[PDB]
């Protein structure tokens, strides 16, 4: 999260891609040459790497997927129905909108029309899903909605800071010992 | 085996006194050998030629900074980096 | 010259070697912030107040007709008191990337000491400089009317003899000068041929017909070149012209700091005088009508941590006020990152 050096480190490799993403390379394989053509595809970023590459706001913003510039709200009122509208080359754009506004607006309505675009992107990525660390995340958030149905919150809601506790202690208890899974502080694959 | 050169060496020279034949090859003959499967040993040429990149084909391991700026005039940096040229990296790894 | 050690608040972070503080009506702004601005404050530009040596890094608005600047990290940086405004010119964007923008800080509302910044920017034609940082821009006034003289500093190597494996190396830009037109934002470069190698770093004077560079690092043979050179920049009614000389009395010196601490008189804190020479003399640059004075004074009381660190960075608050920073102890590390200091010049 060091941007600036990882910028300085990184921007000879992306010069080196964008270069070789237009030409063909001859190279003598086994007696004669053959000519290859190349096609990058940057897939293997995490969330985290996303936002902060491609020039995004940090993962608790108001705009949630990477993929498509949907609101966390307006994503619970329509939870399926979304399509990829999150390329590079529009997102620079969007930043050049931002860092110009052209139409004169006020920070609360610029954000709403460059959608959470406030950094210069720096590497090209594709929209993608991040199966890893999307199982693991779908993994806690059912460990924490098996809590919150030991507490039956369904009925009362707004219990303490400590009640919750007491619910994790009975459902790791119950866990170590109807399954023998220890439990864990850091959420593993 | 993540085996070491001290240790390898080792290993080299005592099942050769006891066997009699040499069945491991020595240190040298594993450097040479290792020349040929990193990046900078085969001829390569790209067309059209690469902008802003090198023509060389015997690149190596390049200091990652890329030349960055450091005195105690620029922005302080001390992030120790080491990388490939990624077009050499490439055609070392389809060859 | 009383150094005082100060406090910082939670967002101390947002301070790196580099920054820029601008200076409105008695009032001080942080500027070039470390990372794109984060969504507390969108703009990077901060109330940077200090009282009681504890500092509040305070968000700050645009206008609504403003353009939201990325934070650049060696600026130029020239107080056109002419409206008061300020202007910005060049920088290492937060992907490390020059900018050739030209910025103009002005204050469009103040209200129960809200200010509503306007950071319009306007665009150069003509014999535009290339981008580049660690430069001095400064403006100048002659018969009634006024110019911006620029003279450059280092920049990366030009799009043609660039390579990747040398792909951050920099280069001094050619020691040129450039007088800019605000009004119509036209550019003018001018060839003078008694100043021959680049220079960068340096620290620019006005006064009021004249620009004095003093000091300042030379990348092309490595070396900090102690001849201070006098640029006297004449305003007709048709094209301008411009003349240089060297003048004696200069000192070796770059990335010093600079300041005005009564009238037409400067103090000048530290620099560097080798790649490992930590500068600790101060200097008063004594203007006169046309005739500079240098001298020195009492050499600052510095404190230890200060001899036995080798780098720092800082700006003038203003009001003949430095602010300096230095780098934590990397074997003591429980430290913040970052000390930092205010020492007036009174
Ligand atoms: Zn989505």
């Amino acid at each position: 999260s060091d941007h600036e050096t990882l910028t300085a480190i990184l921007s000879p490799l992306i010069a080196e891609r964008e270069a070789m993403k237009s030409s063909e390379l001859t190279l003598e394989m086994g007696g004669i040459p053959r000519t290859f053509k190349f096609i990058f595809r940057g897939t293997g970023y995490d969330e985290k790497l996303v936002r902060e590459v491609e020039g995004l706001e940090a993962s608790g913003s108001v705009y949630i997927c990477t993929l498509c510039d949907t609101t966390r709200l307006e994503a619970s009122q329509n939870l399926v129905f979304h399509s990829i509208t999150r390329s590079h080359a529009e997102n620079l754009q969007r930043y050049e909108v931002w860092r110009s506004n052209p139409y004169h607006e006020s920070v609360e309505e610029l954000r709403d029309r460059v959608k959470g675009v406030s950094a210069k992107p720096f590497i090209e990525t594709v929209p993608s899903i991040d199966a890893l660390h999307c199982d693991i995340g779908n993994a806690a958030e059912f460990y924490k909605i098996f809590q919150l149905e030991i507490g039956e919150v369904y009925k009362h809601p707004n219990a303490s800071k400590e009640e919750r506790k007491r619910w994790q202690a009975t459902l790791d208890k119950h866990l170590r010992k109807r399954m023998n899974l220890k439990p864990i502080m850091r959420m593993n694959g | 085996t993540f085996l070491s050169c001290s240790q390898y060496h080792k290993m080299y020279r005592t099942v050769k006194a006891i066997t009699g034949r040499q069945i491991f090859q020595p240190l040298h003959a594993l450097r040479n050998a290792e020349k040929v499967l990193l990046p900078g040993y085969h001829p390569f040429e790209w067309q059209p030629p690469l902008k802003n990149v090198s023509s060389r084909t015997d690149v190596g391991i390049i200091d990652g900074l890329s030349g960055l700026a450091s005195s105690v005039d620029e922005y302080p940096v001390d992030t120790i980096a080491k990388r490939f040229r990624y077009d050499s990296a490439l055609v070392s790894a389809l060859m | 010259m009383s150094l005082q050690m100060v406090t910082v608040g939670h967002n101390i972070a947002l301070i790196q070697p580099g920054f820029s503080l601008m200076n409105f009506d008695g009032q001080v702004f942080f500027f070039g912030q470390k990372g794109w601005p984060k969504r507390s404050c969108p703009t990077g530009v901060f109330h940077f107040d200090i009282k009681q040596n504890h500092l509040k890094l305070k968000p700050a608005i645009f206008s609504k007709d403003s353009c939201y600047l990325p934070p650049l990290r060696y600026p130029a940086t020239c107080s056109y008191k002419g409206k008061h405004q300020y202007i910005i010119h060049g920088g290492k964007t937060p992907n490390n990337e020059l900018s050739d923008k030209i910025y103009i800080m002005s204050v469009a509302c103040k209200n129960n000491k809200k200010v509503t910044f306007r950071c319009t920017e306007k665009d150069l034609v003509g014999d535009v400089p290339e981008p580049r940082y660690g430069h001095s821009i400064d403006v100048v006034y002659s018969r009634g009317k006024s110019m911006g003289v620029l003279f450059g500093g280092r920049s990366y190597m030009p799009s043609t003899q660039r390579t990747t494996e040398k792909w951050n190396s920099v280069a001094d830009c050619l020691p040129h000068v450039f007088l800019i037109d605000f009004e119509f934002g036209c550019a003018t470069s001018y060839i003078l041929p008694e100043l021959q190698d680049g220079l960068s770093f340096h620290v620019s004077i006005a006064r009021n017909d004249t620009v004095y560079i003093l000091g300042g690092h030379s990348l092309a043979s490595n070396i900090r070149p102690a001849n201070l050179y006098r640029i006297r920049v004449d305003l007709p009614l048709g094209t301008p012209a411009v003349n240089c000389t060297v003048l004696p009395g200069g000192i070796s010196v770059s990335s010093a700091i600079l300041t005005q601490t009564n009238n037409d008189e400067f103090v000048i804190v530290g620099g560097y005088q080798l790649e490992n020479q930590k500068r600790m003399v101060c200097s008063l640059v004594s203007l006169g009508d046309n005739t500079i004075e240098i001298s020195e004074m009492e050499t600052p009381d510095w404190t230890s941590d200060i001899k036995h660190s080798k780098i720092w960075f800082g700006s003038n608050m203003g009001n003949g006020t430095i602010f300096l920073g230095i780098p934590g102890d990397n074997k003591q590390a429980m430290s913040e990152a970052f000390y930092f200091y205010t020492l007036r010049c009174s």
